[PDB]
């Protein structure tokens, strides 16, 4: 019947979300991680010219 | 309002409509006086005013059914209440500000959660690792004291019960969600370490793989910080060769991806002397043929395949060097050879067997090229070039004896009549090595 | 039917949005590694000064 179509809809908008949430999320520790590497990568380059 | 999480799931979905579909009435409790008879017209009203005002008001007085509560049914009404209300869309933030407001508010009702049956464990647990990771409210007290908490220890160690175990581990993940307050759970993650092997284990045999999957992401965001993914190989080498080979065979590409990119965080270069993990992983794990096959596989995540060729490539750097085949190459590239059994022992030659062709025998054009160059101009036999040539001689006759289809090329490039050319030389050691490679040309007709 | 249609491709435009928002999320990332190399050069040089 048609109401599983809906709820099959939704769950498919649901995997979508799920999909698009776990992504942003990695993107964010990915982020977390790069920022901390690009970082140090920049600071090890610093010490070395000022050292 | 701000930051209200864990609503993917369909789990904590039906949880939450389990634990709300619950009978109990306020104003029945305000009549027979088992409570405070305002926070019981509060609550009965605010029923109403949820199922179908601001907050702060009944904020108070719930937690004098919180902090005192004669009846479980009453204490599991108000944090079911609590959580609901929390992320209810209707006040929100609102509700959030209260907990923003005083940080002691909720401490108390942190103190009021996790304990007795599993069915009160869950819901105050909720609200609790909601708030504590909320938006600006954070507290190193809440963590020891969720830590510590033998109520939900028991809640998250549960094999038995697959939506206890994925609604305390999806919460665990949730609270590790700040890295900076993942130090703690990551003092206490031996705890967790035992059901994530065991999800490992189950992995080895509906939605019941977001259970592992959710974990494996709480493995990947503790392995962000390179201290505790120092310690993350350096513990478990049994639970974590289990990786690659589940995840391989695992149909969805995020668990996958995810023990892809944490075991590529654990052999990354940003964790110190990580060689180690990728030799013994390569070595007793046997990660070659399953790098090898991972590469050539197929993935929907670009992520995925991306990280899959690093970590491939990553892992073939140190491979390859073991037993140096990049030990010949740097001879080869200063067209320098000397005394080394690098052709001699059948291990090494067995080692880089593999990488003698690449692209149309790339490796053996290379290693003919130095011979036939040394051959059609130069070819002054003295020290150095015979001895230099007499080994790549034997060289290339190990090899043409270990690759049958490498003869094709020898014919092509001149090298036939190169090798034929060299059985007559000065040397008594260079003329029975190319008497060797030619019985060698010999071996197969 | 339509639901499920228009759900999906909804579903698509999520996606291809949240990998958007993943994207700008690391040119930002990037930025603010730039910004932080920028303090850190400023206080590098401040300590060059000092020294």
């Amino acid at each position: 019947t048609p109401n599983q179509v809906n709820d099959e809809l939704n769950k498919m908008q649901a995997f979508i979300r799920k999909e698009a949430e776990e992504k942003a999320k990695e993107i964010q520790l990915k982020a977390d991680q790069e920022y901390e590497i690009e970082k140090t990568n920049i600071v090890r380059n610093e010490t070395n010219n000022i050292d | 309002g701000a930051t209200k999480i864990l609503m993917d799931s369909t789990h904590f979905n039906e949880i939450r409509s389990i634990i709300r579909s619950r009978s109990v009435a306020w104003d029945a409790l305000a009549r027979s006086e088992e409570l405070s008879e305002i926070d019981a017209s509060t609550a009965k009203a605010l029923e109403s005013i949820l199922v179908k005002k601001v907050n702060g008001k009944t904020l108070i007085p719930l937690i004098h059914l919180l902090s005192t509560s004669d009846n479980e049914d009453c204490k599991k009404s108000v944090q079911n209440l609590i959580a609901e209300l929390l992320s209810s869309d209707k006040y929100g933030d609102d509700t959030v500000k209260f907990f923003q407001e005083d940080p002691k508010q909720l401490e108390q009702l942190f103190d009021v959660s996790l304990k007795g049956d599993f069915q009160t464990v869950l819901i105050s647990g909720f609200n609790v690792v909601s708030l504590l990771v909320q938006n600006g409210l954070h507290n190193v007290k809440l963590v020891e004291k969720l830590l510590k908490n033998n109520n939900l220890i028991n809640i998250l160690q549960n094999i038995e019960q697959m939506d206890t175990c994925y609604v305390c581990i999806r919460l665990l993940q949730e609270l590790a969600v700040i890295p900076e307050y993942r130090d703690v759970i990551w003092l206490h993650e031996k705890k967790f370490m035992p059901t994530l092997f065991k999800i490992l284990q189950r992995a080895t045999d509906h939605l019941g793989i977001q259970l592992q999957y959710h974990s494996l992401l709480l493995i990947w965001l503790l392995t962000f910080n390179p201290v505790f993914a120092n310690e993350l190989v350096q513990k478990y080498l049994s639970d974590f060769l289990d990786l690659l080979k589940l995840v391989k065979i695992t149909i969805k590409e995020k668990v996958s991806r995810l023990c892809i990119s944490i075991i590529l965080q654990c052999c990354s270069t940003r964790v110190k002397q990580h060689k180690k993990v990728i030799k013994q992983l390569l070595l007793l794990g046997n990660a070659l043929p399953t790098v090898q096959s991972l590469s050539e596989r197929k993935y929907s995540d670009e992520e995925l395949r991306q990280d899959i060729s690093n970590l491939k490539e990553i892992l073939e750097n140190e491979y390859q060097e073991l037993t140096s085949f990049d030990e010949y190459v740097a001879e080869l590239d200063s067209k320098l050879l000397c005394w080394s059994p690098p052709h001699v022992d059948n291990g090494f030659w067995s080692d880089n067997i593999d990488e003698f062709k690449k692209d149309n025998y790339k490796i053996f054009r290379q290693l003919i090229e130095l011979l036939q160059a040394k051959v059609r101009n130069g070819d002054v036999n003295a020290k150095q070039e015979k001895i230099i040539i007499q080994v790549a001689l034997n060289d290339i006759t190990h090899v043409v004896e270990l690759l049958p289809e490498s003869i094709d090329v020898l014919d092509k490039t001149g090298g036939k009549a190169d090798i034929m050319e060299l059985l007559n030389h000065s040397d008594s050691r260079v003329k029975y090595e190319a008497l060797k490679a030619t019985q060698a040309i010999i071996g197969y007709t | 039917q339509k639901n499920g249609i228009a759900t999906l491709l909804q579903a698509e435009k999520e996606a291809h949005e949240i990998v958007s928002k993943a994207r700008k999320y690391r040119q930002d990332k990037l930025k603010q590694a730039k910004t932080d190399a920028a303090k850190e050069i400023d206080s590098y040089k401040i300590q060059k000064d000092k020294e």
